[PDB]
């Protein structure tokens, strides 16, 4: 199966405007193979990802995950971003947490403008049980069972400097992909858009 | 060359079936002092596309427990449904 | 070989919505390439391909379709389109034409303004006679002009003159010319060309006798 | 036979919206015409295997 | 900017012949294949005439065939159109039309001004304008009526262009061999019966000059 | 085993484009750009020659 | 003689437009060394290339011709061209030819944008004779001497494509030059210039 899950595929859509203070937060993501949002109109359907059609048939997984942003900005914008992962669960309280704060947590920086276009990041495995469940298939909570190692911010490090005749906005792709996956414990079930 | 042409750039071989044993195992740090070549990429180019990321140190995870590995086909299909 | 069709033949649009025009054929044709005729000159460069819009149209037009249906997709209607549009196909020899589709920009209703007048003398001396009825700055296109000929309505002489839309207050103006002769002019008194309006309940009377001045 | 063949255009707008399909065209169907060259040789015969060069 | 610039054209009567010319420049003509179009005032369009860079290949629709003939000059880089046997379908006006490639047809790109081709058989006509008199508000309408003429272009301008922006040209209707327009021109209250209102007629066919000046009835 | 011409099953391949990101300009920058498609075989091998046209 | 004739001089000029669309042909070449078209006019003369002035004094010639296109662009225009070679003589109908139909022919293609600005065009010899006559001396067409071995046809393959604080053209010089070349029985001719 491994011929599927290491392979990146789209799984989100986020814009960074030229309008933004440093420090405001554009995006969060929590930390799961069970993670996409996108969707079609024509025809109808809900779009998914490789690596969510491959751990959405198991009662366990682990391993670290790689997520890949791709940029698209013209040659002559300018700016830095800030990548922030806290290590916990699915459900935290996160948007609390300053732009000097998230320095204490892993990060790393981008420069948009260059020659390369992609930055490959990968999460380490941070948990206090061997395996983490899957709980879509229930509907009721319960502390100590979860579906997340942690949650990710994505800053603004930078603001966004830029000519009169250019656009104001650079359109980044969030991809997905898998190293070291591990899973078991077959069952059924299709998933569902995660609408953050 | 079979067809006589002639080529520099090169689109190289795409999704290599069954790369990888899918049970957690061993074949000391996996990542660490040396700066990370493969934190920063682009993702246009399909030579540069499979080389291993690394951006934190890490090191070795462990072997699991379970002796058979659930992510091949022959066994997860093996059940009848 | 075979021949075009268009669907609509004139379409109305305010200014802010959604136009949608279809072109058709009954042999199915690969690419369709359109052409915009404006009001005294010729058509340009509108549509190459199937959907590729010239060097000098805006963003907002389109085009899309394959084998028998074909649309020119139109988001926002705006100020700039007081044209004639026209489907061309271009399969084997033929090269065949659309019908053509008269895209008007509708503006909000107004009341007909009327002012006729009669015959001049040297018309009058030259053996026959025009009674040329008038109206100005009216919505819709589509009126309803009748004669009021001492009491009765006579059908035979209509000659009636129709501009297209002015480019400034977006208005329509009209001619009613009703052609008689010398002897016949001098057989009634009552004139009166009356311009039945939909919103405007009864049409309005604008009246003159003959035997005045 | 092997040689490039311009077979089909088409024409990317600021109009398109996002996941829009700009071209969908049958790549060995395009290339059985009398305008190419290879038409010389697959018309009188009936069988062939192949592979596809894209550009 | 390509340059397209017509010539020619009239009355003809029917079973006559006429040559046309379009006589282009600024661009190589040995890269262009050339055509022409018909604009019936009824019924829009019809194309009829093809010739390719020599002058070998000619190809006409069912209706043309042996009717028309073309020819490129590529030495004075102009163009022809020899029309033969005329008959009232063809009173229409005539663009030179270039073609181009697309990737499986072709494709127009620049039409000239065109000329003005009319087929039927009375004489040539000069016009008879008389004027348009009231029998009272801050707008009073004025006009002038032409009537009377049978070559289709005149030309009804308000003292030489001073009132244009306030102009309503109704068009022509052709009533018995013979077209009828009427200009209608809007005058302020002061201005009429005050200053001089007149109406220019220029009739290029006969070389005909009439002005009528409106008086008060 | 083969492709046949002049009867065929369902086609082989089917090339598709799609847009990734939308288009973006600003004042007077030209609203379009053009495209092409080049193709062309490789390891051409023909049976069974036919006389019917 | 070769000192003269294996440098190249300018030839031809064209320009390429911005408001072209696909497939539109832009330039037609008969393929021979008497080839030339540039003028000035204080003072005034019909100006000549180098090959044509070695060529023009020989009954026969034979052998590669060598095209020098050379573009002067900036370095914000984008666009591709297409340069196809028809074989045949100087009088064939080629502009039935469709965008389509000219990659049967031998073709080439060339991107503007870059760090070199000049492609040369190396022409096959392509006959059914061994020499290929002069005729200019004569006045009379006849069917089998001829004085080329086919045309060439510029194409426009992609749209120029701009901003706005650039110009809406790119000019082309076209160079010519010779090698391998052969000539022999001599005479006198003074060339007039070929108005294509």
């Amino acid at each position: 199966f491994t011929t599927w899950t290491s392979i990146p595929t789209l799984a989100a859509q986020f814009p960074f405007n030229a309008s933004d203070s440093v420090g405001q937060q554009i995006k969060v993501i929590p930390v799961d193979p069970y993670f996409f949002q996108m969707t079609n109109t024509n025809p109808d359907q809900k779009c998914i990802t490789a690596l969510a059609s491959i751990c959405q048939m198991f009662c366990f997984w682990r391993g670290d995950l790689v997520f890949d942003f791709q940029v698209f900005p013209t040659k002559y914008h300018s700016g830095r971003l800030l990548f922030c992962f806290v290590p916990g669960n699915e459900l935290i309280d996160v948007t609390g947490i300053t732009l000097k704060q998230a320095t204490t947590a892993p990060c790393a920086v981008m420069d948009i403008a260059g020659v390369q276009s992609t930055l490959r990041f990968r999460v380490p495995w941070i948990s206090d049980t061997p395996y983490r469940v899957n709980r879509y298939t229930k509907e009721a909570h319960q502390k100590g069972e979860y579906t997340a190692i942690g949650k990710l911010i994505v800053y603004c490090y930078n603001r966004l400097t830029s000519p009169s005749n250019v656009a104001h906005h650079v359109r980044v792709n969030v991809y997905l992909s898998a190293i070291n996956l591990e899973c078991f414990a077959p069952l059924y079930h299709a998933m569902d858009v995660t609408t953050q | 060359d079979d067809s006589g042409g002639f080529s520099t750039t090169v689109s190289t071989e795409q999704n290599v079936p069954d790369p990888q044993v899918g049970i957690t195992t061993m074949r000391m740090d996996v990542s660490g002092v040396q700066a990370p070549v493969g934190a920063i990429t682009t993702i246009e180019d399909p030579v540069l596309a499979k080389k291993v990321p690394e951006t934190f140190p890490e090191l070795k995870p462990g072997e699991s427990r379970h002796t058979s590995d659930h992510m091949s086909i022959y066994k997860f299909m093996g059940r009848s449904h | 070989d075979i021949v075009l069709t268009q669907s609509p033949a004139i379409m109305s649009a305010s200014p802010g919505e959604r136009v949608t025009m279809t072109c058709s054929a009954h042999v199915s044709t690969d690419y369709m390439h359109w052409y915009q005729q404006k009001s005294g000159t010729s058509p340009k460069r509108w549509i190459y391909d199937t959907s590729k819009l010239a060097s000098t149209v805006p963003d907002r037009f389109s085009g899309s379709g394959s084998g028998t249906s074909y649309s020119l997709t139109i988001s926002s209607m705006e100020a700039e389109d007081a044209a004639t549009y026209y489907c061309q196909q271009w399969n084997n020899n033929a090269y065949t034409y659309g019908g053509g589709t008269k895209l008007e920009i509708k503006r909000a209703d107004a009341a007909p303004t009327v002012s006729i007048f009669p015959p001049s003398s040297e018309q009058l001396t030259s053996g026959g006679a025009s009674v040329v009825c008038f109206l100005n700055n009216f919505y819709p296109k589509d009126i309803n002009v009748k004669w009021k000929i001492d009491g009765s309505e006579r059908q035979n002489g209509v000659l009636n003159s129709w501009t297209d839309q002015d480019s400034k207050d977006s208005t329509y103006s009209m001619s009613s010319t009703l052609t008689l002769t010398k002897d016949e002019y001098e057989r009634h008194n009552s004139y009166t060309c009356e311009a039945t309006h939909k919103t405007s309940t009864s049409p309005i009377v604008k009246s003159f006798n003959r035997n005045e001045c | 036979g092997e040689k490039f063949f311009l077979i089909h255009s088409a024409r990317w707008l600021t109009t398109h919206a996002l996941f829009h399909e700009v071209a969908k065209l049958d790549v060995v169907k395009l290339l059985y015409n009398e305008q190419f060259a290879v038409q010389g040789l697959l018309r009188y015969h009936t069988y062939a295997r192949f592979g596809i060069e894209i550009q | 900017e390509v340059k397209l610039v017509e010539s020619g054209g009239g009355l003809v009567k029917p079973g006559g012949s006429l040559k046309l010319s379009c006589a282009a420049s600024l661009f190589t003509h040995n890269n262009y294949g050339m055509s022409w179009v018909r604009q019936t005032p009824e019924k829009r369009l019809e194309w009829v005439a093809t010739i390719n860079s020599t002058a070998s290949y000619t190809y006409y629709p069912d209706s043309v065939k042996g009717r028309f003939t073309i020819s490129r000059d590529n030495a004075k880089n102009t163009l022809y159109l020899q029309m033969s046997s005329l008959r009232s379908g063809d009173t229409a006006i005539y663009y030179c039309a270039r073609k181009n490639d697309t990737f499986s047809d072709y494709y127009f790109d620049y039409w000239g001004q065109g000329t003005t081709l009319t087929v039927s058989s009375p004489k040539t006509t000069p016009p008879s304008v008389y004027p348009l008199a009231p029998a009272a508000a801050s707008m009073v309408t004025l006009g002038c009526l032409v009537k009377g003429y049978f070559p289709e272009p005149v030309t009804v301008t308000w003292n030489s262009g001073s009132l244009s922006s306030g102009v309503h040209t109704f068009p022509a209707v052709l009533q018995s061999d013979l077209y009828t327009l009427s200009s209608s021109v809007t005058v302020p209250s002061s201005t009429w019966p005050s200053e001089t209102v007149t109406c220019n007629v220029a009739h290029p066919a006969s070389s005909t000059k009439v002005d009528k000046k409106i008086v008060p009835r | 085993g083969a492709y046949h011409f002049k009867d065929p099953q369902y086609p082989v391949w089917e090339l598709t484009i799609r847009v990734w990101s939308e288009l973006n300009i600003g004042t007077g920058t030209s609203a379009y750009t053009s495209l092409n498609v080049l193709a062309r075989f490789t390891d051409l091998e023909l049976h069974g020659l036919t006389p019917l046209s």
